[PDB]
């Protein structure tokens, strides 16, 4: 896995350069921006649970694709679908901590797509259940960290596409 | 980094960093600003700190630079010199991520198998790694010697 | 049913199906005319069945129907029996497989991970099954209503 | 696996209606029918191999393809391609307790012409096995049953092509 | 061959093959010239070999010629003793090979699967090889006789 | 796997002949070539791992293909290729004695050429070094064996393209 720095290091040892000018500031923007970002994850962590169950209720219930015939009715696939969107607050959240999209290309976003288009999971709901997650946690951990947040969140959603 | 040490461990309990893994990459970017110090300061005196230390190797193993050893003449010795540096950036890399990792992956699963196939003294240059250990630390603060110091003393650790 | 559960033991010994297990499938094709009496008989008062069930439900649990409970509101209350109509449903079909399989498949598989997402007692909707089993049962003759009981209580059995 | 009656219900979930008036007599029909197919099932249980003796002997037998160069050919490739019949007269037999093609699909159909195309396991040849079968079946449990052993055998032969 | 067996078990332990090994396919291929002059003196004689052996055999088991037993007219017994010929050219081909696994790959992996299939005795036809063996070793000398023997020793051995 | 002798039988075998005329003499030509063959491989054995060291520094040694950026670069990287070179001529040497490419095709060339695509080792390069063991080897063996050695070093490399 990578994060901001290991990135800086990894680019500069490609060219053989010591660390460069830009690098080291790179590796300073990191660093200025480290509490926030700790701060934030705090609290994506307490509200982890209600964090979903919003956003679930925003777009997800309550509509065709839950009553029978939908891909989330039955008990299982109801389970599978809050399931997933636990994983994608913890990976969105990990990547914000990492300042790097590496773990959501490397644990998340590969063959996604596939297995998605081939179980029949709908693309266009799972992608609108999180973009829900933003707004519900852009509300808790700030602006700051949310456009933080955001960015991860919509790297997740790019990735199905 | 603990950032990236972290993550990967968190996930394979799959759960959200603990509040003590969180402690640590805390005060790991507090520390941060010095920790680049350390680094600037060994990537202004790299071309030196290779060259004494150079010399101080050849002298106490001059079987590594007359007739049968392998760096000889300045075509071998060149790059024996080189292989130093190489290591040098390697250092400021794991200083600066406050992990060995960087050093590992680059530089160290294999050294030996590489090494062997070309011929070359491992303990030797395990001595030449010493070597500059003690010609950058020369141009640090007594901490920020005690600390840059660990990074150079792993990888002479792992030349056995 | 049988038929689909023999099969598949079957086939894990790879074998023909024994002799007792056609035995069973034999004897349980004869009780069939009946079976589908039962969840006919029942699908036809589903409308009652739930209705008064869904009554002496919110009596034993004014909690669950008043401010800060799940079922509030002509709103919520209105969702509330439909989850209970769900299970009636399901209850016919695991009565004319002879089978519990599709009710726990349909909506037993993680009843709890849903239901506590959404913050509704459990032990609540499994009072809400309950009371329909008398309601259904009520209906039924002495046995038709002892065997079509068991797959009332066990969807309740695993509301826990 | 699913079976007629399995069949049934789910269809009628998937809708979320209570079973249906068409729905309650499929079930009756198969209810109807369930003797003689496990009447059926037993008879080809007692003459499993020789229902399969026979169909080799009028099929694959004496031809190019026993002797060497025809794919048979070999003290394994014999014994592999009983080991197949027996397959389809076991997997036909369940579908037909089933009162549907379900297992057929699920674990017998999937890539089956891929690994024999992959293989040079002859199709056309395969299936005249199996064809035979039906004959040499039919002649045993009688033309009903036949008839409903006949349909899950020809749904065999259907899925290599 | 022990060519092909050495490199597989090298393979196995992945390295060069061991002197030992190659002690073996060198004084492997040192017999060659012999092991081929056997082969080739039962291939000129597999004719008659196969004939009176198919004779001596249906003395012994007059129930596999007559009425019920497998080989019955000139239609079935035609093919029991082609079904000898096969195995005098696989008793060869080990032969040449100083290896067993041609006849074990080509006819023995499931020989028993297959006759069992077409009601022959296996035991009739592990006398059938047997006679067979006694026909050709007539041909050979006392030592192309010992070694030729082996290979049909090991194929009768199976046929139980 | 397959040596020239198997290899000869299986053919004959396909046919239902004993071994032919023709047959009989590939196994003597085998059967007279065994020896040099045996002695070779016995020499590749002892300078085994000095016949991969020329080769490297004859081909890819002090170019840009091992400075940072080449592929090879790392001290994973080298390692790892000088482990190839290994296995290159430990399965040439096999070949060699066995008379016979089979475990190439077997063992060795099957996606070769994918994997390495797909990870970025340089094709052109690879086969270079090995070009470099043919010279190499073909010193300390002799020019008999060495043409021998030859083939199947030529083989490893039709096999990547
Ligand atoms: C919820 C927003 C939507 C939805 C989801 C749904 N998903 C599945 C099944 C799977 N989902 C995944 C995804 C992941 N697995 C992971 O480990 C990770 C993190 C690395 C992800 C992102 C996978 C692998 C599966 C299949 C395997 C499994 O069951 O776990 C289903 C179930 C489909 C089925 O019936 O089998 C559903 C319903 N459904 C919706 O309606 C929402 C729009
Ligand atoms: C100097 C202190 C010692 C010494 C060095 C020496 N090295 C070489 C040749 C090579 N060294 C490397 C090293 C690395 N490659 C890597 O990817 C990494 C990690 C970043 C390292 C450290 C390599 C690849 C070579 C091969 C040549 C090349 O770069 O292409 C030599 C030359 C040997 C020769 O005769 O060719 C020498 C002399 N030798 C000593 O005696 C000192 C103790
Ligand atoms: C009534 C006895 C109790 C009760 C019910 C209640 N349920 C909901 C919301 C939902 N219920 C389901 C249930 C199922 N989905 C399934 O696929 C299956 C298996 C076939 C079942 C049983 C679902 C999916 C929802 C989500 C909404 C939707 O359908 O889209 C609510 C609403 C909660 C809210 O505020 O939104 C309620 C109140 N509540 C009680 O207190 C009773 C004990
Ligand atoms: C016989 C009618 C024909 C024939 C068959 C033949 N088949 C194979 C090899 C395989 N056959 C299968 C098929 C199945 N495996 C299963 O488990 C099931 C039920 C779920 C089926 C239908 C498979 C998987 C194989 C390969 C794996 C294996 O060996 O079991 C061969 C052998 C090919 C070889 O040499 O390896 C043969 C000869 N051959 C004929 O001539 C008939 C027309
Ligand atoms: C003779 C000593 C005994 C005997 C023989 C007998 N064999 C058959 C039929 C077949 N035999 C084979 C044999 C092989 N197939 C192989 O691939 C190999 C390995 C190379 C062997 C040995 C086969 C395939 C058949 C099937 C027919 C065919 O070739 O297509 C019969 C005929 C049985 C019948 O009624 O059809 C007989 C009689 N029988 C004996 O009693 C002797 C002891
Ligand atoms: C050396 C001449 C060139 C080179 C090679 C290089 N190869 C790899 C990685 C792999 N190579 C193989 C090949 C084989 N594995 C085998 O077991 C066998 C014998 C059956 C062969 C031929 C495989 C499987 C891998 C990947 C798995 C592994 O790591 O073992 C690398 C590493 C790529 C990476 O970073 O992961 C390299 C560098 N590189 C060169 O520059 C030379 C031209």
């Amino acid at each position: 896995m990578q994060d901001a720095i290991t990135a800086v290091i990894n680019a500069s040892d490609v060219q053989g350069k010591y660390l460069d000018t830009a690098a080291m500031e790179k590796l300073k923007a990191y660093f200025a921006t480290g509490e926030l970002r700790v701060r934030a994850a705090s609290v994506i962590s307490a509200n982890a649970a209600n964090i979903v169950k919003e956003a679930v209720a925003k777009s997800l219930l309550y509509s065709d694709i839950t009553r029978p015939g939908g891909n989330m009715y039955t008990t299982r696939r109801y389970a599978a679908c809050i399931r997933d969107l636990d994983y994608y607050l913890r990976y969105a959240t990990y990547a914000m901590l990492a300042g790097d999209p590496s773990i959501l290309d490397e644990r998340v976003l590969n063959g996604l797509k596939e297995t998605y288009n081939s179980l029949g999971v709908p693309i266009a709901a799972t992608v609108q259940a999180i973009q829900a997650m933003k707004e519900v946690t852009a509300s808790l951990v700030g602006a700051d960290a949310g456009k933080e947040m955001g960015i991860y969140f919509d790297y997740i959603c790019s990735g199905l596409s | 980094s603990v950032v990236t040490k972290s993550i990967v461990n968190a996930d394979a309990e799959a759960r959200y960093l603990s509040p003590g893994e969180l402690d640590r990459i805390k005060n790991f970017v507090s520390t941060g600003e010095r920790r680049l110090r350390i680094a600037q300061t060994l990537t202004e005196n790299r071309e030196r700190i290779v060259k004494q230390a150079g010399d101080q190797l050849f002298q106490k193993r001059p079987d590594v630079v007359s007739p049968g050893g392998n760096a000889y003449g300045e075509e071998m010795t060149a790059t024996c010199l080189r292989d130093l540096d190489y290591y040098l950036r390697l250092v400021t890399y794991g200083i600066v991520a406050g992990d060995v990792t960087p050093i590992e992956e680059i530089g160290l699963v294999g050294v030996r198998e590489m090494y062997n196939s070309l011929g070359t003294p491992i303990p030797a240059v395990a001595e030449g790694i010493r070597a500059m250990k003690n010609v950058a630390c020369s141009l640090l603060s007594a901490e920020d010697a005690a600390e840059a110091g660990s990074y150079f003393d792993f990888v002479i650790g792992a030349m056995q």
